[PDB]
């Protein structure tokens, strides 16, 4: 019943590259993802408003 | 009675074979097929040409100095030698060879009834619905992958003196069982093809009772199979499997491993697939060896054993992000968008799930499999 | 289903007769709807939010 004794927390966003690369030391292993793709966002999991 | 408010649900099935597959990238607007080249060596039988000039000038059939031959007198007679005052002698020619895969689609649906949505005593069923449907999906398209890779291999070795399926049988002089030789001809003809390994050798640690094994190769076996080779023994009639828990320490242990024996990691894979009435008819004289009936008569199951190797082959991804697969679903509740036009009752609804899949052999040598049969 | 309450869907939607109604009123809504307001208000008052 509180949020202080919470272990973990996962939480799901929708991002573009362009936040990624906003701040490139941050992230490692960019590479190894498809971006010249077109493919809707889909993921049944994620709930969102976007078509 | 007083109904629970909780369900009993089976989790997915672990996957095994689609992590291995790396991702090729292929874009839209292209068609339903990708090619590379290959450019074999110099001196390999495959490069077969028509540019060979001998030592003495005179024309010649191949153009490959000497072939993938060892013999001494051969590479003797084949040599390039060149006088002092030499010109136009000896000349060479070159080939290339082009591969290919292609795409090809899948997909199913389900349907449901508003009534069933509403006046059903359990709350959240279409959520369960949801989950089995994409748990249905992803074992679906794991089989498909692991049954292409055990068509398209390339090193088969069958066990005992069998020579092709019909002729794998646990009856008779000689049963067409796994061996210990017979795994050492695995290694061998894996050495000799330029197989690069996967693991290291392990060395000892310093407690006490801990053996020390250096197999350097990843083999997948099915469950029907480990008390066979669990009861193997070695040429000199010592054991041979080597459980987990004696190199555990000094050492990683990889996810659903049983064992390493002579220079494989077995690995047991819970959804391994294997033919059903390959072998032989079984009389009543079975050894007690598993058998299957077929058109009435009963025959022998001849069983899987892969050594899927590195950079044999890779998966085409179609609008995939970069990824072996990626699923697309749809729903529509029932209401006035399934009013039909002939039914405005609107009282059903649907589901449906799709995708893209296919795949790219670049080289069928390095994928080995051994076919034998399973103990009951 | 707090949701659907809400908004009249899936359960809470009326049965559908040839030669019927199918009107339902909306509590929910109504009572939702003076509550937003009511609270909303305290934190626009003034030019600043934070003291």
């Amino acid at each position: 019943g509180d949020i202080n004794k919470a272990m973990f927390a996962i939480v799901s966003f929708e991002t573009c590259k362009a936040d990624l690369l906003k701040e490139k030391d941050r992230y490692h292993n960019l590479n190894k993802i498809d971006w010249q793709s077109s493919a809707p966002v889909n993921e049944p999991d994620h709930a969102t408003t976007t078509p | 009675f007083f109904w629970l408010k909780k369900a009993i649900i089976t989790a997915r099935k672990e996957q095994y074979f689609m992590p291995l597959a790396s991702v090729t990238n292929m874009p839209k607007h292209y068609g339903k097929t990708i090619k590379v080249y290959e450019y074999v060596p110099l001196l390999d039988d495959r490069n077969i040409n028509d540019q060979g000039i001998d030592a003495s000038g005179a024309t010649i059939v191949n153009g490959n100095l000497y072939g993938s031959s060892k013999d001494i007198g051969n590479i003797t007679s084949k040599l390039p030698l060149l006088t002092e005052n030499g010109g136009r002698v000896n000349r060479v020619g070159f080939t290339r060879i082009a591969r290919e895969g292609s795409i090809h689609k899948f997909g199913f649906f389900y349907e449901f009834t508003q009534e069933s949505i509403d006046f059903d005593s359990d709350d959240g069923l279409m959520e369960h619905l949801s989950r089995e449907l994409m748990n249905g999906a992803t074992q679906i398209t794991e089989a498909v992958l692991q049954k292409d890779l055990l068509a398209a291999a390339g090193t088969v070795l069958y066990a005992g003196a069998a020579t092709s399926d019909a002729t794998i049988t646990g009856e008779g002089s000689t049963p067409s069982v796994v061996s210990y030789k017979n795994l050492m001809r695995l290694d061998q003809i894996l050495t000799e093809n330029r197989t690069p390994t996967q693991t290291t050798i392990i060395t000892g640690s310093r407690m006490i009772d801990t053996k020390v094994i250096g197999a350097t190769r990843v083999m997948y076996v099915g469950s029907e199979l480990v008390p066979e080779l669990k009861a193997m023994k070695d040429l000199f009639g010592n054991k041979a499997f080597i459980e987990t828990q004696h190199y555990a320490d000094a050492g990683t242990i990889m996810n659903g491993e049983v064992g390493s024996i002579d220079k494989f990691r077995i690995i047991q894979v819970p959804e391994m697939l294997h033919w059903a009435g390959a072998g032989a008819q079984a009389t009543g004289a079975n050894p007690g060896y598993r058998t299957s009936m077929v058109s009435g008569q009963e025959h022998y199951d001849v069983y899987p054993m892969l050594v899927v190797g590195d950079d044999s082959f890779t998966s085409i991804g179609f609008q995939t992000d970069g990824k072996s697969l990626k699923f697309t679903v749809m729903t529509k509740m029932p209401g006035k968008e399934t009013a039909d036009r002939n039914d405005p009752y609107g009282e059903t609804g649907f589901s449906s799930i799709k995708w893209y899949y296919g795949i790219l052999v670049k080289r069928p040598e390095r994928l080995a499999l051994i076919k034998t049969v399973a103990p009951l | 289903e707090w949701n659907d309450l809400m908004r009249i869907e899936g359960k809470a939607k009326p049965p559908k007769v040839k030669g019927r109604s199918q009107v339902q009123p909306k509590l929910v809504r109504r009572q939702a709807e003076w509550r937003y307001s009511a609270l909303t208000e305290p934190f626009l008052g003034s030019n600043k939010l934070f003291k």
